[PDB]
């Protein structure tokens, strides 16, 4: 059933299983025409497909023209999604299919398991979690990939760099999940925090900066205190 | 017009006939019922007064043969039973009429209900979803189960309707995912009526049986096997025109009959929602749309 605050460690158990966000993969401008109507001009986007224990993210990424000559693209991307995951799952050998896909959204779920009748023994789950991995295309490194795509393309990534080397994957995702709220409530101020002290790089190989653990702690806090203050901001509390 | 005898009536009962009913005292002189229109099946039913738990009853075309009811003080219940001996039956029905101890079956001649009901509805396709080979008539209760909710016990005493499942690969062909689950057609014309049922008749009278069962005894999951059968076809957006005329048809003549009070267990809210008023087919039954709107309006 849905995954909530309850069974929450089940993310992290030895059970192999994927989230999969579809927030981002049909994706538009909105602007006037000259005759002064309104229309849409899709830009590429990506399904975000995450495994919360080790990291590994399958970036797929959706260019425009599979939106081309197509109808009601907001529920053609669902099933565009369903498709390439399952297109995923029967990609990799069977010791690394998943045996739960956890949606980030409901909408997903019918045609999540329509594309995955042949898997019956996989578990499509919602959650009752509010996660925020619409906030993937703030990660400078995500987003310019996808920008930059000229066709479909799928990328493969570590969300968590290389932070499993010295904390748990809880604690790995706890921090992701802060970032990426963070980054999502106030984009400029939280990579203003992350980025503010230039002699803390990103390495070429990694997403965000190679911070020391005592820095995590203090970037950490940061966060929670932006994620508070527009808190305030917002309501006037 | 053709007879079914009773042996006596031992215990209270409540007895219908199609959609007719009388109450029986306990060991009143009771008989049977005569004037049974001949080119119909027909239901026989009972719910004991003791014991309003259970109703069930018997299915049967007195065209297949002579049939009478005793009841069983065993298996405490009224029995269909078959008379081979075609002489005496004839004499047993002639003096229980002679005596007058036999209701008749109480059809208005202005009256179409029961043929509309069971237009498409054959004994041989109801012998083949109740199996008891050895008996011309079938029984059905309250209680029996299907085929698809034993799925998800006894399989000899089961409701073999053809399972409906759109989340099936039966109903979803590789590489048409979404186009098959959005747009039913394939799964409606290539699959059940090409493949399984033969024909929209055969189609149409599962559907009219599925729903009788659900309402002369309450069968839960002839209830659903009635509903996945309508949404079917209002999710398909290829019919035959003849088709969706007939179906407008049968569902008037179901919703005009269904006991106004049952309205709350019989109809599901979202079904019939989505086949009115949001499904390919939501234009396509007026009858149905005029008589669910004057009838049951808090259902939408
Ligand atoms: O299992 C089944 C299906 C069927 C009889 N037994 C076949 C005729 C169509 N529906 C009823």
């Amino acid at each position: 059933g849905a995954m909530n605050s309850s069974n929450y460690a089940e993310l992290f158990n030895n059970d192999i299983k994927l989230f999969v966000d579809d927030t981002n993969v049909y994706r538009v401008t909105v602007h006037k025409t000259f005759e002064g109507n309104v229309a849409t001009k899709a830009i590429n986007g990506c399904i975000f497909t995450l495994n919360p224990k080790t990291g590994h993210l399958f970036l797929k990424i959706i260019h425009t023209s599979v939106w081309a000559g197509q109808k009601r693209l907001s529920q053609l991307a669902k099933w565009k999604t369903a498709e390439e995951v399952s297109a995923l799952v029967r990609s990799l050998p069977k010791e690394e299919q998943p045996k739960q896909i956890i949606v980030t959204r409901k909408a997903m779920l019918d045609p999540l398991e329509v594309h995955m009748l042949d898997f019956p023994n996989i578990a499509i789950r919602p959650t009752e979690l509010r996660l925020p991995f619409s906030a993937a295309m703030s990660i400078d490194k995500l987003s310019d990939v996808v920008m930059k795509a000229t066709e479909p393309q799928m990328v493969l990534f570590n969300i968590y760099d290389d932070w499993l080397d010295r904390i748990s994957s809880y604690t790995a995702f706890s921090r992701l999940t802060l970032l990426l709220r963070a980054l999502k409530t106030n984009e400029e101020s939280a990579k203003m925090i992350l980025l503010s002290d230039p002699t803390i790089t990103i390495k070429s190989y990694h997403l965000w900066p190679s911070f020391t653990d005592e820095q995590w702690i203090t970037i950490e806090s940061q966060m929670r205190d932006l994620i508070l203050t527009e808190y305030g901001r917002k309501y006037n509390v | 017009m053709n007879t079914v005898p009773f042996t006596s009536a031992p215990i209270e009962v409540t007895i219908g006939i199609d959609q007719y009913s009388f109450n029986v005292k306990e060991n009143q002189p009771f008989h049977g019922i005569k004037d049974i229109p001949i080119g119909h099946v027909h239901v026989i039913h009972f719910q004991h007064a003791d014991n309003s738990s259970m109703r069930y009853g018997y299915w049967f075309d007195c065209r297949m043969g002579n049939f009478y009811i005793q009841y069983d003080p065993k298996d405490g219940l009224y029995k269909m039973m078959e008379e081979r001996d075609g002489a005496k039956f004839e004499n047993i029905v002639h003096n229980f009429k002679e005596r007058q101890m036999m209701v008749s079956y109480p059809k208005i001649d202005e009256d179409d209900t029961w043929y509309n009901l069971t237009e498409f509805v054959q004994m041989d396709k109801i012998r083949k979803i109740v199996r008891k080979d050895e008996n011309q008539f079938s029984y059905v209760d309250s209680s029996m189960t299907t085929v698809q909710e034993n799925e998800l016990s006894d399989p000899a005493h089961s409701l073999n309707y053809t399972v409906i499942n759109f989340k099936s690969r039966e109903a979803i062909r590789p590489g048409h995912e979404m186009e098959d689950f959005l747009d039913k057609s394939y799964y409606l014309n290539t699959v059940m009526l090409q493949g399984i049922f033969k024909n929209s008749s055969n189609y149409f009278g599962e559907l009219q049986f599925a729903f009788l069962n659900a309402m002369f005894f309450g069968n839960y999951g002839s209830s659903l096997q009635w509903h996945a059968m309508i949404e079917l076809i209002c999710s398909s957006a290829t019919v035959p025109k003849h088709m969706l005329d007939k179906l407008d048809e049968i569902l008037y003549y179901q919703i005009k009959t269904l006991p106004e009070q049952y309205s709350d267990i019989l109809l599901n809210e979202r079904v019939w929602n989505i086949c009115l008023y949001s499904s390919f087919q939501k234009n396509s039954l007026h009858n149905t749309e005029k008589i669910m709107e004057n009838k049951y309006p808090e259902l939408l």
